[PDB]
RNA sequence: CUACGCGUG
RNA sequence: UGCAUCGCGUAG
């Protein structure tokens, strides 16, 4: 089903972007944390496939 | 209509409602109101609290009004009624005052003084000898004392000439002694409690009076300032050179302690480094205005900000699931636990909870009885002082803490120093109090929920000293089977069965109830951990005097209780409650439960009506009760030993450090002579500081079905060899989480995994009989997957993908 | 027995260093000022350590607290030396505002040194 | 039984 | 990178 991919890519875009040294900037990182938390407790898709589009173009952005 | 009152005759006791110039309310309402918390019936709370201007009634529109860690406002509410009260408590001595000046002696009663503080009782009331009247005060205080902590009414004696218009008295910083001023206090306001106070707790005859005393300075010492609390330090000459070092300590609830052996070797050098007082003085200032807790200083240049990194995925197994027919759209099974990251803010908030730590003073001889109750569920238990060479520790390459942990781990600490050096350490800590640092880290751990959980790592000497003196006690509770206390008894091969057996015994209409203890390590009072404290020290009567014991009791206290809490890299006093890392946290905490399950006990019985139970038995018991709690100082064995049979036969329980069942007799509950959900709600809003959400607490008709929760696990009643038998059985999401998401990489595949996952099929197996076919193709799923791995990998390992293996673990067999 | 000798000398070292660290021209005067010569540990580092530290975690905390280059607490005057953010980076006391507020990485800490 | 590793409050 | 409890796996 697709939540659980979206949550399971959410889980693996923030490994990732810790692995990148989002952590060094607080803010960046407080968001990052702010929506991947959001996503793993999201209960509608779409709200979940908005914030992992964020944190992909989070992603993107570096 | 309805009034509260306290009655004691021949016929009725208790502190009950009944049917039967002065204000329309009196003192004995609000106390019942504040004792007797009901969310759905709060009018007389709502209309005391309108009529005298603490709250408007628009207030009472918002919901959560009550809960405190909602709504934490509402401290400031009962605040506003917190004058009144000490202007009422004032006016009673004054009464006593004329009465022992007109010779005459009655029992005063909540009842009959209203609110405004004027008394209007002249019945019971005998004349004899001019200036010897004596009152019979102890009702009205033990009752009304909850009140004092919660309205917070002493707060007047924190201002000049006792009047909060003027401004804060200045007391000077360096002054730590109180004793004249909890002296005059007491004069004061408690004018004519006949039993001795001592405001050091060091000159107390036993753990009761010790009790007492504690409960007095709790309230006694909000009015004094906060920095005077804490290690007591000096400086002394050391090979000729300067050390600030700890020689004594002020506790809030125990006074100041000096030790015995000051002053001016592996051992001596852990005493130093263990002492905050060197750490605080080579620290800069701190404020730190993101808690409402104090500050002491920062012992680095810059601040830390700790985070928890995002939790691992295991592809392989998620794919296999999938492809298997697991997590489809709609299924039941889904996941819901994952491992939740957190910002560099995360760990300080944590610590920020203990505001929820409020000062309580609690119902002194409630608690004296209720103490004495609860020492009879650990009788059977053997406890007393071990040498170091009896000690056992299971891991050894754990950490010492701050600042131990610098240099080494536990090990280290461990083999530098010998058995002759640890006994010295510990007759040290019976002699002499050593204040020492927990470290607060944040925990790496699966959950569902996205709040984060911090862990208090206590420093080598604490745990070292405090193993040398509750092992014995701690092993013998673990080693015990068939008590209330289940600590030690696994759920694995027909423990759980043997358990739940032993819960149902002998209750005529038996029904099963269980609760939650809302934020119950941080909102502990402070007077009940030392309750646990003294309850598990009470095992020590032939080893130990008194003085040790008390010595003992302050080590725990300032090293537990009121310690100082490194918080990345910066000290912070702790309000209270009980940490997590302590040797004794799983049996102070059941101590604690079995605590409020008596106090609720007590308050159901005495606040039935008395005259409506048509049985004489328990009439009696009723009539006996308040007779042993607001009448006897003395203990009376007997009767607490048939109250205990009392609660055994019509309230039996299954303690785990905060987890509970309790088969009781309906009937007996519904007539308000056992205790209820509600009962309980009180009692952890009245002595807790917290409301417990119905919510949260469950309640079984039938026996059949089992315990809705205990330990996490659910009960299944299935045959097994033409027997049934209940087994536990656990929420499928938590396994498949446990299965998909790890906190490394480095287990995240590989031959370790196996291991991983046949402990996780272990767990899982129960739910192969579960109705619901998913929860049983779980198990099916799991053991399929351990067979690809093995397959990957690649006789022996047939039984690991062979289910008699995991059908064998829940047999009563072994 | 040389991990032993390892974890004495760590202490003894760790302990010297903080003496060091110490300061006696503050201390002794509280503790001969003190009749017993006991004093609370809490305020020896009020009215003795030399440098101040407040951890802000937004602009009003600021303004409420120590918005200029020198402001009082614990009954004396402390003057700003540094004001550093979440990422240690040193943050000038212009950027501060309530309009750039959203741009700094909050919380602050700021450092400053006693007059 | 000892050591090491893994998996409820 | 805490205190316990229980259950497994490998070696002596
Ligand atoms: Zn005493
Ligand atoms: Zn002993």
């Amino acid at each position: 089903s697709k939540m659980s991919d979206v949550k399971c890519t959410s889980v693996v875009l923030l490994s990732v972007l810790q692995q990148l040294r989002v952590e060094s900037s607080s803010k960046l990182w407080a968001q990052c944390v702010q929506l991947h938390n959001d996503i793993l407790l999201a209960k509608d898709t779409t709200e979940a496939f908005e914030k992992m589009v964020s944190l992909l173009s989070v992603l993107l952005s570096m | 209509v309805y009034r509260a009152f306290d009655i004691y005759n021949d016929k009725v006791a208790g502190f009950a409602k009944f049917l039967k110039r002065l204000t329309k309310y009196t003192m004995a309402d609000l106390v019942y109101a504040l004792r007797h918390f009901d969310e759905g019936n709060c009018d007389t709370l709502k209309e005391i609290l309108v009529t005298y201007n603490c709250c408007d009634d628009d207030y009472f529109n918002k919901k959560d009004w009550y809960d405190f860690v909602e709504n934490p406002d509402i401290l400031r509410v009962y605040a506003n009624l917190g004058e009144r009260v000490r202007q009422a408590l004032l006016k009673t001595v004054q009464f006593c005052d004329a009465m022992r000046n007109a010779g005459i002696v009655g029992v005063l009663t909540l009842d009959n003084q209203d609110l405004n503080g004027n008394w209007y009782d002249f019945g019971d009331f005998i004349q004899t000898t001019p200036g010897s009247g004596v009152p019979v005060v102890d009702s009205y205080y033990s009752l009304l004392m909850p009140i004092l902590t919660l309205t917070r009414a002493l707060t007047a004696e924190s201002h000049v000439d006792t009047d909060l218009t003027k401004p804060y008295i200045k007391w000077d910083l360096l002054k730590y002694d109180f004793t004249e001023e909890r002296l005059k206090l007491f004069d004061r306001y408690f004018k004519y409690w006949d039993q001795t106070y001592h405001p050091n707790c060091v000159n107390c005859l036993d753990d009761r009076c010790i009790l007492h005393c504690a409960n007095f300075n709790v309230l006694f010492s909000t009015v004094f300032p906060p920095t005077s609390f804490g290690p007591l330090v000096r400086k002394i000459f050391v090979d000729g050179v300067p050390f600030v070092v700890s020689t004594g300590y002020h506790f809030r609830e125990l006074g100041v302690v000096h030790n015995q052996d000051v002053n001016l070797s592996f051992k001596e050098l852990l005493v130093y480094a263990a002492d905050p007082a060197m750490h605080a003085a080579s620290g800069n200032l701190l404020l730190d205005k993101r808690t409402t807790c104090f500050s002491v200083a920062a012992l680095t240049n810059n601040v830390a900000f700790q985070t928890v990194k995002p939790g691992n995925f295991n592809k392989d197994f998620y794919d296999f699931a999938v492809s298997k027919g697991f997590f489809k759209e709609g299924s039941s099974v889904e996941l819901k636990h994952f491992f939740f990251a957190q910002d560099g803010n995360a760990a300080i908030s944590d610590y920020d909870y203990y505001r929820y730590n409020l000062p309580t003073m609690c119902d002194i001889r409630q608690l004296l009885f209720v103490v004495e109750v609860v020492d009879k569920y650990f009788d059977c238990y053997d406890g007393g002082c071990i040498n170091a060479n009896q000690v056992i520790v299971n891991n050894l390459d754990k950490s010492a803490g701050f600042p131990f942990n610098k240099w080494g781990k536990a090990r280290l600490y461990y083999d530098s120093m010998s058995y002759e050096d640890q006994d010295a350490l510990f007759a040290y800590t019976k002699r002499n109090v050593i204040p020492t640092i927990t470290q607060m880290n944040l925990k790496y751990a699966i959950s569902a929920k996205n709040r984060a959980r911090t862990v208090a790592g206590v420093s080598i000497c604490s745990t070292m000293t405090n193993r040398q003196f509750h092992q014995k006690l701690l092993k013998s509770i673990a080693a015990t089977r068939g008590a209330t206390v289940v600590i030690g008894t696994s759920k694995f091969y027909g423990g759980w069965h043997n358990m739940l057996k032993t819960v149902y015994s002998d209750v005529e209409n038996p029904h099963l109830m269980g609760w939650d203890y809302p934020k119950c390590d941080r909102a502990m009072p402070n007077m009940l951990r030392i309750m646990a404290s003294l309850v598990l020290a009470r095992k020590h009567t032939t080893c130990c005097s008194l003085s040790h014991r008390f010595y003992r009791l302050a080590n725990e206290c300032a090293q537990v209780l009121s310690e100082m809490v490194m918080c990345g890299g910066s000290l912070y006093v702790k309000p209270g409650g009980t940490s997590s890392g302590d040797a004794t946290t799983a049996y102070a905490n059941s101590v604690f439960n079995i605590c409020q399950a008596v106090t609720a006990n007590v308050n159901a019985l005495l606040s039935t009506d008395g005259n409506k139970i048509a049985d004489k038995y328990v009439r009696n018991l009723q009539h006996r009760l308040y007779e042993c709690l607001y009448r006897n100082r003395d203990v009376d064995t007997d009767f607490v030993n048939e109250f205990y049979a009392y609660l055994r036969k019509h309230f039996s329980m299954m303690i785990l450090s905060d987890d509970a069942v309790v088969c009781f007799n309906s009937t007996y509950a519904s007539q308000g002579l056992v205790a209820s959900i509600k009962n309980f709600k009180s009692v952890l809003y009245y002595q807790n500081n917290v409301f417990m959400s119905e919510a949260k607490c469950w309640t079984e008709t039938d026996l059949t079905k089992g315990p809705h929760e205990f330990c996490s696990q659910h009960t299944m009643l299935v045959k097994q060899g033409d027997d049934y038998v209940y087994l536990p059985y656990p929420d499928p999401s938590r396994i498949l989480g446990a299965g998909c998401f790890v906190d490394d990489i480095v287990k995240t595949d590989g031959t370790l995994m196996i291991e991983r996952f046949v402990s996780l099929a272990i767990d899982a197996y129960p739910l192969t009989k579960h109705p619901n076919q998913e929860y049983a193709d779980v198990f099916h799923l799991y053991l399929q997957y351990i067979r690809k791995l093995h397959d990957e990998l690649t006789d022996n390992t047939s039984r690991y993908w062979e289910p008699e293996f995991y059908e064998a673990m829940y047999t009563p067999h072994t | 027995e040389d991990k032993r000798a390892k974890v004495t000398s760590a202490m003894q070292t760790m302990l010297f260093t903080m003496l060091r660290k110490l300061d006696n021209d503050a201390l002794n005067n509280i503790i001969n000022n003190a009749r017993d010569g006991c004093v609370p540990l809490n305020i020896i580092p009020l009215t003795t350590a030399a440098k101040l530290m407040v951890v802000i975690p937004d602009y009003n905390t600021y303004k409420n607290t120590c918005d200029g280059t020198t402001f009082t607490y614990a009954s004396a005057l402390w003057e700003i030396q540094q004001v550093v953010d979440a990422d240690s980076k040193i943050v000038q006391l212009s950027e501060i505002s309530m309009d750039n507020s959203p741009n700094l990485a909050w919380p602050l800490i700021v450092t400053a040194l006693r007059a």
